[PDB]
């Protein structure tokens, strides 16, 4: 067309290459709904290959009926958001064996990498907490060779989440620390996960003034408020 | 250079006909650093265990913290649903703009 | 030009009132200190656990949890215009002659449509634009009841209005003051 | 590939719980255009202001766009006429200066019978303009605050 | 109650003030740790599968934390992890650098 | 059409806006200023008859506002016309008083640059567009957002309300736009048919028809009932 | 002639689209575990009503992946679906 001055000084090998490319070089996927589906689903390792079948039968590793139970028992661990404490060795072990059965590893998880994970979490959270601590205060006795007590708030762990933003996993956790950690003053934070409803301002409904005792849906939410 | 005019054809293939001069230079100096880091980490991962799955490990090691994440719509939908539980607060009814309380505004501050 | 006059319901109470005298979709039971989630006709009975303490936060907010969509498609239960009817039985406050029956409605989210599409992606293998067109067509056919009608704008008709229906800044002695909180 | 999308839509409605007549009527409702609202920018004869009721908006209590067709207190309803006659030093000024008094008096006497605090707003808002024109009658109308005060 | 001990060993008085933590920050940092664990072991499982094995040894985790996060835990298997290449270029590359230096001196 | 042409801006003036009564113009610069022009040649000093001092300064009938640290990509005027709302690439939206020329409130709820701020019809609460593929609903008295509008595939470019202030319209760079319920947060309409990033959207004062323009030079109109 | 060569070069550049070899989907631990837990409760609760088979494996009873022991670097795999 009009690019004779530019498409010509490409060499003959380059042009003979670039008159051949097409769509259909891959075996990939690109539908992002399907990528999120395959990242969501739990997958169990199966066997069809005969050499790997005799390799997994020799080392006394079991059939997929045990790896599916191991998936379920690695998922059923009380993960550390619910327990409000750093996890222990059995929780680490069960979660890591469930993850290793998710990825395909049908072997055994070593007992020293759990302690390595423990020290990794130690130094990770110590780095984050230290570079939040030395920003609310200038420790004059430290950082030198010759006031009171402060509590770090969630706004501070958002404020030094960005002044030193390299310190994070950049996964979901930093997204929720940026997106949902800051609360407006009518947020009703000290709660029981349900009392921010509109009907808890408008009067507990009483009971059983009826022969058939079918009730209304504004009473069912008061029933579920108690639990 | 061959890749300056190849970047000319790449930019023109996505309908970018006006740009400056140092923009393919910046694209080439990005691609050099990215490929050098990827191949160095892949040489590490091949001394550990070159091949294509080695390159896949070396570019999955650094996908996790720099470029645009993949299919983030369902996590954002979950996060939106956690934020859109709370009903909207009571608004003023005096047809104007209401400020926050005075300590939450950039006025009672000092230098 | 429309051909008929249509009567479509997009509330909770009106859909429930329309769908009384109909067979329910779920069957939930509140026994003493343990619960049971069965089908209308091996159905499990749970201790006070934390999956149920998070499912109960999705029935005081009348919406379906996003996790259940595919398995509802597996379990052949009856949907009702995208919603499903939870019939709760409180056996602690029963009457003698039957427990206390509640009948609430749970409403679909954007998450329920996304998880329904993600579970459609198992055996269909569609692209992204087919999901876009499918979502657009369903958001057309199932989201009626739009409040698209404009009132008067009070900022142009300022001369025919009370003077203190607006809140502008004023200048006090040597400073000025806005409205806060 | 649009007929296959139509079939996927029909099977989705069938599995998501729409009756055959109900799905046919929702399709026919989806196809026809939004008709004309004759009060489209809310013309100032049959149109109202939005309520200032300190609640956030809610798109419920609302019927469909497919179907065919589509209290106001005294102080603003007097301030409209007040500004309309106040924007004129024309040939018709002093006749409006004449007729502005008894409409205010009758609005005040019809508003003390319903809402007393709105009436106390309405009296002292438009008090000091014609005191020199109508004497101590507005001073006599200080002590009216209820139905029995009339 | 372990995170209060972690902030206790980070923030001590030491003659200059004690820093404490609040509950919302505890839920935030516990979610951060909860996602950090899975993000380390999911790449470590890929490394252990890349090593054509079935067990999840500690060299995978120590390699994955040395290369990417550079936490640098002292030796658990950190003598096999420490790979020493000198990163000197090839013979074509030094030839091309000789050509570039020759043109840079022949230009003047 | 009355055309306001700005002269000595060396390609470093982003999108501008005029107030209502057309007395103030606001232009966001690439070097983190907001420039405020009195379009009538007025004083724009708000002297408040006391008139203390400082005629020694240079007032070229134009005030500069320096509160941002990134480049200002959008700017919106209140219908009250007394406040200005400037959205930047530093991850804040700031509020300015147009009668003392200072900053009042910083609004931090984004982690990517802000591209389109827009007040409500009644001036109640403003919606925001950003690079993180989500729109956010705010309020002028709350520091942090109130709703998150998520569901687009690419980032949100333009934002606009329905003229009653009851729906939100967001257009995005994945060749589509959406109508969002302002209370429940979830999308009510998805409009497909474009072939380029939707860059400006506007809904008619009737309210039944939506119009938007893309970067392909094609405007198109849908009706919100049928959606086609 | 340079004209057919130039148009076929521009035909070649107009047909090449890259995909990434490794893309890490932005997700969570907690939403994944809570999705699994709620799906396990409501999957164990009801029945299947099959034509010939039900989905799931031992103690899953839902749509479960079929990743092989080898080919762990594959991008897609089969799932379980109730077959009539």
């Amino acid at each position: 067309y009009k690019k004779i001055v530019m498409s010509l000084p490409l060499n003959d090998r380059n042009r003979l290459k670039m008159i051949t490319k097409e769509a259909g070089k891959r075996g990939f996927i690109f539908c992002s709904v399907f990528q999120a589906r395959l990242n969501n689903i739990p997958k169990i390792p199966i066997v069809t290959n005969p050499e790997s079948l005799k390799r997994v039968k020799s080392n006394n590793l079991k059939t997929p009926l045990e790896w599916s139970q191991d998936i379920m028992n690695g998922f059923n661990v009380p993960l550390a958001s619910e327990s409000h404490s750093l996890p222990d060795t059995d929780s680490f072990y069960l979660r890591m064996v469930g993850i290793a059965r998710e990825h395909g590893l049908v072997g055994t998880v070593d007992a020293r990498c759990v302690e390595l994970i423990s020290l990794a979490l130690d130094q990770y959270l110590k780095n984050i907490i230290e570079f939040t601590i030395d920003t609310v205060r200038y420790r004059r006795k430290k950082y030198s060779d010759y006031s009171g007590l402060y509590k770090s708030v969630s706004e501070m762990a958002a404020d030094k989440r960005d002044a030193k933003i390299k310190q994070l996993d950049d996964d979901k956790n930093e997204d929720e620390c940026a997106d949902e950690a800051k609360s407006i003053n009518n947020g009703n934070n000290s709660s029981k996960d349900d009392i921010g409803d509109i009907s808890m301002s408008s009067a507990v409904n009483e009971e059983l003034h009826e022969n058939r005792t079918i009730s209304l849906t504004n009473e069912d939410i008061y029933d579920s408020l108690s639990i | 250079p061959r890749d300056v005019r190849l970047l000319h054809l790449l930019l023109a293939s996505q309908s970018i006909h006006q740009y400056e001069d140092q923009v393919p230079l910046q694209l080439m100096d990005f691609a050099h650093r990215y490929t050098q880091g990827v191949l160095k980490d892949a040489l590490v991962y091949n001394d550990y265990a070159l091949g294509v799955e080695d390159i896949r490990l070396a570019i999955a090691a650094r996908t996790q913290y720099q470029f645009k994440p993949t299919a983030p719509k369902e996590l954002m939908l979950q996060l939106a649903a956690e934020r859109n539980k709370k009903a909207l607060p009571q608004v003023m009814g005096t047809w104007g703009v209401r400020l926050p309380p005075e300590k939450y505004c950039l006025t009672a501050k000092e230098w | 030009r429309p051909k008929r006059l249509y009567n479509f319901v997009e509330d909770a109470d009106s859909i429930l009132k329309k769908y009384e005298q109909y067979l329910h979709s779920f069957e939930f039971h509140i026994y003493e200190n343990n619960y049971k989630i069965c089908a209308p006709a091996g159905l499990i009975l749970t201790k006070n656990n934390e999956t149920l303490k998070e499912f109960l936060e999705y029935v005081a907010r009348g919406r379906i949890p996003d996790a259940i969509m595919e398995v509802l498609r597996d379990c052949n239960i009856q949907f009702y215009e995208g919603n499903l009817i939870l019939q709760v039985y409180d056996h602690t406050n029963t009457v003698d002659v039957r427990p206390r029956v509640y009948r609430t409605l749970l409403k679909p989210n954007d998450l329920t449509t996304y998880y329904d599409m993600m579970s459609y992606a198992d055996n269909a293998r569609f692209s992204d634009s087919i999901y876009q067109q499918f979502e657009s067509e369903i958001l057309t056919l199932t989201k009626r009841n739009l409040s698209l009608s404009v009132p008067l704008n009070p900022y142009e008709h300022r001369d025919m209005l009370e003077e203190t229906a607006f809140s502008e800044p004023h200048w006090d002695s040597e400073k000025k003051s806005f409205i806060h909180e | 590939s649009a007929s296959d999308l139509n079939r996927i839509v029909l099977e989705y409605l069938n599995k998501k719980g729409y009756h055959r007549t109900e799905a046919m009527l929702r399709a026919e409702s989806g196809r026809t255009l939004t008709p004309q609202n004759k009060q489209s920018p809310a013309n100032t004869k049959t149109g109202k202001f939005p309520e200032q009721s300190s609640i956030p908006p809610n798109p419920g209590k609302t019927a469909k766009p497919i179907s065919n067709p589509t209290p106001e207190n005294y102080i603003r309803a007097y301030s409209m006429l007040k500004n309309w006659v106040d924007s004129s030093l024309e040939i018709y000024k002093p006749e409006l200066s004449y007729i502005m008094y008894p409409i205010f008096i009758y609005l005040f006497l019809n508003l003390v019978a319903k809402n007393p605090v709105y009436a106390r707003r309405f009296f002292d808002r438009f008090s000091p303009d014609f005191k020199d024109f109508h004497g101590s009658e507005i001073n006599r109308l200080f002590s009216v605050n209820s139905i029995d005060h009339i | 109650r372990k995170l209060r001990e972690l902030v206790k060993t980070v923030g001590i008085d030491e003659g200059d003030g004690e820093t404490v933590i609040d509950g919302d920050v505890e839920e935030l940092l516990l979610d951060l740790a909860d996602d950090f664990v899975t993000n380390v072991t999911a790449f470590s499982c890929r490394l252990a599968k890349h090593r054509k094995s079935d067990n999840l040894e500690a060299r995978d985790i120590q390699l994955h934390l040395e290369r990417n996060w550079n936490i640098r835990i002292p030796g658990y298997s950190a003598d096999e992890i420490r790979s020493t290449r000198k990163w000197n270029p090839s013979q074509n590359y030094n030839q091309k650098l000789q050509s570039i230096t020759s043109d840079k001196v022949a230009a003047a | 059409v009355c055309m306001y042409t700005f002269q000595n801006t060396n390609k470093d003036m982003s999108c501008l806006d005029f107030s209502d009564d057309c007395r103030i113009a606001a232009a966001g610069f690439q070097d983190s200023y907001i420039k405020i022009w009195s379009l009538d040649g007025s004083s724009l000093n708000n002297p408040n008859i006391a008139l203390n001092n400082n005629d020694k300064d240079e007032d070229p009938t134009c005030k500069t506002l320096v509160g941002h640290s990134g480049t200002v990509y959008s700017t919106s005027f209140s219908p009250d016309n007394k406040y200005l709302l400037s959205g930047s690439e530093d991850k804040t939206v700031r509020l300015w008083s147009m009668d003392t020329h200072t900053a009042l409130v910083s609004y931090k709820g984004h982690n990517h640059p802000v591209w389109d701020v827009s007040f409500s019809p009644l001036g109640h609460y403003f919606a925001t567009a950003s690079h993180d593929q989500t729109a956010r609903l705010w309020s002028c008295d709350h520091i942090y957002p109130l709703r998150i509008f998520a569901g687009h595939l690419n980032d949100v470019d333009c934002v606009s309300f329905h003229p009653n202030g009851c729906y939100v319209f967001t257009g995005s760079s994945d060749k589509t736009c959406r109508m969002w319920d302002v209370s429940t947060g979830d999308s009510v309409r998805l409009f497909l048919g474009h072939t380029a990033p939707v860059i400006s959207i506007a809904v008619c004062p009737d309210g039944r028809w939506l119009s938007t323009g893309s970067e392909d030079g094609i405007i198109n109109v849908w009706d919100i009932g049928t959606g086609k | 002639t340079p004209e057919e060569e130039t148009t076929q070069v521009l035909n070649g550049v107009s047909r090449s689209f890259p995909l990434p070899l490794e893309s890490t989907v932005l997700s969570s631990v907690r939403y994944r575990t809570k999705y699994f837990r709620m799906r396990e409760m409501f999957a164990s609760s009801f029945s299947v009503k099959p034509g010939y088979t039900s989905p799931g494996y031992g103690a899953i009873h839902s749509r479960v992946g079929c990743l092989d022991l080898d080919r762990t670097t594959d991008y897609k795999f089969r799932v379980r679906t109730p077959q009539p």
